[PDB]
DNA sequence: TTTTTTTTTTTTTTTTTTTTTTTTTTTTTTTTTTTTTTTTTTTTT
DNA sequence: AAAAAAAAAAAAAAAAAAAAAAAAAAAAAAAAAAAAAAAAAAAAA
């Protein structure tokens, strides 16, 4: 099989973000290094929750080998009943002049007293990080090398995978993502508009295939069809990393069926743009099936609720959608 | 150049119940936490979502329209026989569009989602993503039944300010004044009051009413017209 | 030379093609220039077949095809396919070869939207298709199981802009509706060009709302000939009620006139389906309280039954009669003029401008059977309601004549409710 | 140890008020194994009332009518006993089961059976035995508090004409009571509707007679603020049997005459409710804003 | 230049799919039948 | 003429039948595919 889908996370909330001690000695002995805390577990917790609500689970997780990104996967993979892979091709990014040392975690053979049954040896890393750092040159080309390795042998040893998780650090979700989309560098907006790989702790990307009608990895094209999600966490956007106030509401998006006994739906895995927002009628897609809808708002006021979603293996977020818009079908010709 | 291609996104997303309450909630999260506590709360809002079956055996949604408190800590209307929602069986899946944008851009747009994106149309604040699909849905369409009120019916006072005030200063005195032998079970149980304050006419022996005065609560189809199944 | 079989399955197609090529360009269907292309088929087969492709695609269609067609024209000319000399000759074969080589590169595209909204509204043509045709019926229900299931499902919103529609030229889509449907009651048949009141409304809307209409069965289509569907008689003398009412405003003598003499009329017979229509009303009015004949009964001792005992004494005969503390009901009613649009504009409304008096009596009485049942409503979902029978343009003029008459009153934002004795509409003097 | 049960009832009472409410169940239910309490009878009486009130906080068929059977069955005959029943019996339809069951009109008829035995002094084929043996009654009248939800537990259960037995049997007895009046009409039109009845509108005036004796009982012999109910009530009974601009003139008397804001929010949600299916949805949401949203 | 053969196009026939109507099954209501008790009539002393 | 026994009716209770609503099956209509026939093109004499 091919891979359809990857999904990058950055890891949870760092210990040593805390404002008060004791600071929790690095479990490896190794510099750097630190544990999550007990709130960034939470947002590993939520990032597994909304994975699970998704009918694309991951086949396995990837994980770097630094013990905060497995500390952060030890829920995800007990609750999808995946395996966790290390690889060192999605390691920490740190530069020559960095100091005391530079940190490269130790093997399997520590990793595993910490995390029993969740990590899996049956994986080789596709390669490993200049022990002497990086300039930003040599991490970007690092991750570009990575990718076709890295796929070529997921696609050989796994050949059931269709769907992968990668769980790592700030630069290392960026430079992963501006790689595989195929951008020069990881400073370029995605858009003109200038928007980026956004990169908070348990912050989500995914990337999804453009579609056809073995593969080798060189014709492929991708969309990053999920930006740097946190929308499923409870606190959303934090200590936020990039490449170098806000309001928010809810439109329901209503896609209603003629006759009352009749139900209509929409696709698994499919996907969705929206043009004209701003207009008195926007245009949308759901999968190939297009759509114009009139703007409305209810008697009375929906609640939709994301902390309770379906599972298909402070005051509670909520959403008040007193707006929508209803989508009459309106397919091309 | 090429036209710019729109972000494309997923629709596999977290699935989500949805709960049309006729209550005009404002934005505000204390609007919204008393508005829920209106229907049975934060817990019954979800089982409500779990009920499978014919939907003549869907028990459904409790909607009180009266969370009133009397300064007992009663509910002032005790005898609130509430609304009755069910859970949509036909419900249309739905995607759910959150919009992120600058502060005070609704106070800025006539408190209008729409307004608000149609006044940032040329810039770069404007972020939509897809984040959720609404599947289910209840709608509260099963009325409120008869309601009494025991506020003038002296026994009715006597039940509130014991029963449903829960005070065992003013629970006391409606069991103490019970019977143990029912000396004369033909007379008003006036007979038995010792609270004149409420100027109760003669004839009034305070019988209560039942938990539905009405049996079935969406309308029985007594439109009048003359039976053609009467044979 | 692109010849088409109109029995082959691209023929149909190419047959939809150079109908909108011709009258796009000409303004005109050009059947001289389009039977050239199906020499293997007669004029009447051709103009069937398009007759009935445009009512299965309707407005929602028709516009979209002239849409995608003169958007192609534009990219054809703009890339040198198409001399505007090969627009003004009209030759099909070159226009047809140049729509099927752009739906050949086309169909080559997983079709997604750009960020551009008018590069969109260029790049797309769109038809919308009516699955849920806002007709706002729940047909003839009866059942728990249908009532509740249908009123769980059913819409509680309000349109915040106008809608994709700008509400003054929909102004006309209705009336177009309303000008026709108040024609099919007058006469079984009707011809589009000639003979509709419409035409300062442009020809094009009548044109696509008669598609409509089609579509949604409201007439059929004999060529030029729109005809009457019986239909909707059918659902003015199942929901309009009129005579149940005009018994009603009679009963309301019957009970009236014996109440003060309190010894009365006897309820000890099943009294007419009317008399619960008046009866019901009046008591609610205060103007009653009610008597027992005083039929002795045997209760006695160690016996526990009701279904025959002492038979009719559990509905022992009541005398209907006066209360003595008040009358609510009377002299509410006044002579107001009868609302009368334009010499169609309204169901109900004759080509002289009274009313078609029937129609009229069932028409505000079906209105009147909504509101019984519909208290509190809008102009917009009655007209959903009514979405086969009356448009918002004749829902205001019958529920504000019932709130001048005082059936009804109305509450904030322009809910109508009946105020009671609403039957007697057809009062005696 | 009045002292202790005191606060074994008040501590019962204080935790039913909030949250766990089965710790307040197990202070009462250990008092009627305690003889230091049960074994006066004032306070068994008195622990199955307290605990009855704990039950109607939380929300059940099951747990609810055993209580009831548990007090019934003692304190036997008895007015105020058969009045908190029927107060109990009012929030959550879970309620409505506890009388549409056929478990419960079988104890109610062995009851009219029982107390019929003790009013003529023979046996009564199938009643209850007596034990409270103090019930005297002299000119011989019916117990309308057992007339009556005998009626009720025939009238929940759909047995509409066997209702309206008992309703007509305490008609006789007591004739300007307000419940034994509304029953009574609600049995009538309850009954009225059923598919098929000889005599069908006929039927629904009957159930006119005794809820505007009702009515015309509360508006002329009552304070305003619940004369309130007789306005919301007849305008609620238009809407069970579906003539609904005859309840809306009604909810609109609750909205409009009256001061005490309780019953406008039902008044308004059941005009809210007609109003969503009318399709005033302006008016609907004004309501709703105007009375239900804080 | 003419005749024969092969290929392509058009028309007709057959089969499958969708829509509509009828029949069967289940549920609720109403009427009738069965059983027990009381009253009236007939037979016997 | 009186008393006792038996039969019938009535009130009541319980069960069965009748009526309506819902679900499934059968029939009818429409669309698609296959087969046959005719026309056109190519090759051979």
């Amino acid at each position: 099989m091919v891979v359809n889908t990857i999904y990058i996370a950055r890891h949870g909330y760092r210990s040593n973000w805390l404002p008060e001690g004791p600071y929790p000695d690095p479990l490896t002995g190794i510099d750097s290094d630190v544990p999550l805390a007990e709130h960034g577990v939470q947002q590993a917790k939520e990032l597994a929750h909304y994975l699970l609500s998704l009918d694309n689970q991951p086949e396995a997780a990837f994980a770097s080998p630094f013990y905060r990104c497995l500390e952060t996967v030890q829920p995800i993979a007990k609750l999808l009943e995946i395996p966790v892979y290390l690889e060192r091709g999605i390691g920490e990014w740190y530069r020559p002049d960095r100091k005391p040392v530079i940190p490269v975690p130790a093997g399997y053979e520590i990793l595993s007293k910490f995390f029993p049954g969740v990590i899996s040896q049956e994986w080789d890393s596709t390669l490993t990080p200049n022990e002497k750092g990086e300039t930003e040159q040599e991490m970007y080309m690092r991750f570009k090398k990575f990718w076709p390795l890295f796929i070529e042998r997921v696609e050989k040893e796994y050949p059931n995978v269709e769907c992968i998780l990668l769980v790592t650090h700030a630069a290392s979700k960026i430079a992963l993502g501006m790689s595989l989309l195929g951008y020069d560098n990881p400073r370029m907006s995605l858009n003109e508009n200038g928007d980026k790989i956004r990169s908070g702790s348990c912050s989500l990307d995914k990337y999804e295939i453009l579609k056809k009608s073995y593969i080798p990895f060189s014709d492929r094209k991708w969309v990053l069809t999920m930006n740097g999600n946190t929308e499923f966490l409870s606190s959303g956007e934090e200590m936020n990393w990039n490449f170098d106030e806000v309001e928010t509401v809810y439109i329901s998006v209503d896609i209603p069926s003629g006759n009352y006994k009749e139900r209509t739906e929409i696709a698994k895995s499919a996907i969705l743009q929206y043009s004209g927002l701003e207009t008195d009628a926007p245009l949308f897609r759901i999968g190939n099936r297009l759509y114009e809808g009139s703007w409305e708002r209810l008697v009375g006021t929906e609640l939709a609720f994301p902390n309770a979603a379906h599972v298909h293996k402070q005051s509670e977020k909520i959403y008040r959608i007193k707006e929508r818009i209803v989508l009459s079908n309106v397919r091309p010709m | 150049a090429p036209p710019l291609i729109a972000d494309e996104f997923t629709l596999d997303l977290p699935r989500i119940p949805s709960l049309e309450l006729p209550l005009n909630v404002s934005t505000k999260h204390s609007s919204i936490q008393k508005a829920i506590k209106m229907c049975g709360g934060i817990e019954k809002v979800k089982e409500a979502f779990k009920e499978h079956g014919p939907i003549e055996s869907q028990h459904g949604l409790q909607l009180y329209l009266n969370d009133d408190t009397d300064s007992d800590g009663s509910k002032s209307y005790f005898n609130e026989h509430p609304v009755i929602g069910k859970r949509v069986p036909f419900r249309d899946e739905s995607v759910i569009l959150k919009v992120t944008m600058p502060k005070g851009t609704l106070s800025k747009n006539n408190n209008s989602v729409k307004d608000s994106i149609k006044s940032l149309k040329d810039s770069n604040k404007l972020r939509v993503t897809p984040v959720s699909i609404v599947d289910n849905t209840i709608k509260f369409r099963e009325m409120s039944d008869f309601q009494i009120k025991l506020d003038n019916v002296p026994s009715a006072r006597e039940f509130k300010s014991s029963f449903g005030s829960l005070e065992w200063n003013n629970f006391k005195s409606f069991v103490n004044s019970v019977p143990d032998n029912d000396s004369q079970p033909q007379e008003n149980i006036g007979n038995l009051i010792l609270d004149r304050s409420v100027k109760i006419p003669s004839t009034d022996f305070q019988l209560p009413p039942p938990p539905k005065l009405s049996m079935v609560g969406f309308p029985l189809l007594y439109k009048y017209k003359a039976n053609p199944f009467a044979k | 030379k692109t010849v088409y079989h109109a029995g082959t399955k691209d023929g149909v197609q190419a047959l939809i093609r150079a109908v909108v090529v011709t009258k796009s360009i000409k303004n005109e269907i050009m059947w001289d220039k389009i039977t050239k292309l199906f020499p293997n088929n007669s004029l009447d087969n051709l103009k069937k077949k398009w007759t009935a492709r445009r009512v299965r695609m309707g407005h929602s269609g028709w516009r979209a095809y002239v849409d995608k067609w003169k958007k192609m024209l534009v990219l054809a000319i703009k890339s040198e396919k198409i001399s505007l000399r090969d627009v003004e000759e009209l030759d099909l074969i070159k226009l047809l070869d140049i729509w099927t080589s752009f739906d050949e590169k086309e169909i080559k595209r997983p079709l997604f939207l750009y960020k551009n909204y008018e590069e969109n509204r260029k790049k797309f043509t769109l038809v919308r298709d009516d699955t849920l045709t806002h007709s706002g019926n729940d047909l003839a229900m009866s059942s728990m199981i249908q009532r509740e299931i249908s009123s769980l499902k059913k819409t509680y919103t309000r349109k915040i802009s106008a809608s994709t529609k700008d509400l003054s030229k929909s102004q006309s889509d209705d009336y177009i509706r309303t000008v026709i449907r108040s024609i099919l009651i007058e006469s079984p048949s009707t011809t589009r060009n000639e003979i509709e009141a419409l035409k300062n409304v442009g020809n094009e809307s009548i044109d696509n709302v008669i598609m409509d209409m089609a579509k949604e069965k409201q007439i059929y289509l004999h060529g030029s000939k729109l005809e009457c569907t019986d239909t909707l008689p059918d659902i003015l003398e199942n929901r309009g009620n009129y005579k149940d009412f005009g018994v009603a405003f009679q009963y309301r003598c019957k009970v009236n006139e014996l109440l003060e003499a309190g010894n009365a009329i006897v309820i000890n017979q099943e009294p007419s389906d009317i008399s619960s229509w008046v009866l019901i009303d009046l008591i609610s009015g205060e103007l009653l309280n009610m008597d027992v004949i005083p039929m002795v009964r045997n209760v006695r001792p160690l016996t526990y039954t009701s279904r025959r005992f002492e038979i009719r004494t559990l509905t022992p005969p009541l005398i209907i009669y006066a209360n003595s503390q008040t009358k609510l009901n009377t002299a509410r009613k006044s002579a107001v003029k009868v609302p009368l649009g334009k010499p169609f504009s309204r169901l109900w409304v004759n080509g002289s401008g009274s009313i078609r008096p029937n129609i009229w009596k069932q028409v505000v009485t079906m209105v009147v059977n909504e509101i019984i049942f519909h208290p509190g409503i809008t102009l917009s979902r009655l007209q959903s309601r009514c979405r086969e029978v009356l448009s918002l343009h004749e829902i205001s003029e019958i529920c504000k004549w019932l709130l001048e008459r005082q059936v009804l009153i109305t509450t904030d934002f322009d809910g109508y409710w009946v105020n009671h004795n609403w039957y007697s509409i057809y009062e005696s003097t | 140890y009045e002292q202790w049960f005191e606060l074994f009832m008040e501590l019962s009472l204080v935790i039913a008020k909030y949250q766990s409410v089965e710790d307040g169940l197990s202070v009462v239910e250990t008092a009627q194994e305690v003889n230091v309490f049960f074994q006066d009878p004032e306070r068994v009486k008195m622990m199955k009332f307290v605990k009855l009130a704990i039950v109607l906080q939380m929300d059940d068929e099951e747990e609810l009518a055993e209580n009831l059977r548990g007090l019934l069955n003692q304190f036997q005959f008895n007015r105020k006993v058969l009045q908190v029943f029927m107060y109990s019996l009012c929030r959550g339809p879970s309620s409505l089961n506890i009388l549409s069951s056929t478990i419960q009109q079988k104890f109610f008829l062995r009851q009219l059976k029982a107390f019929d035995s003790c009013r003529y002094n023979t046996e009564v084929n199938g009643q209850a035995s007596i034990t409270n043996k103090e019930v005297y009654n002299p000119n011989k009248k019916s117990s309308p508090y057992l007339y009556y939800i005998y009626a009720v537990l025939l009238y929940s259960s759909r047995g509409f004409l066997s209702a309206l037995q008992y309703l007509t049997r305490l008609e006789e007895d007591i004739p300007d009571d307000p419940m034994v009046n509304l029953l009574m009409g609600l049995s009538h039109i309850h009954r009225a509707m059923q598919r098929l009845t000889a005599q069908r509108h006929f039927q629904i005036f009957h159930g006119l007679r005794y809820l505007y004796r009702y009515h015309k009982i509360r508006k002329s012999l009552y304070t305003d603020l619940e004369k309130q109910e007789a306005d919301y009530n007849l305008g609620r009974a238009f809407h069970l049997i579906g003539l609904v601009s005859i309840a809306i003139e009604y909810y609109n008397r609750v909205l409009e005459n009256y001061d005490d804001g309780k019953l406008k929010k039902h008044a308004a949600y059941n005009s809210i409710i007609i109003y969503q299916q009318s399709g005033n949805v302006e008016l609907a949401d004004h309501l709703m804003e105007k009375y239900l949203s804080i």
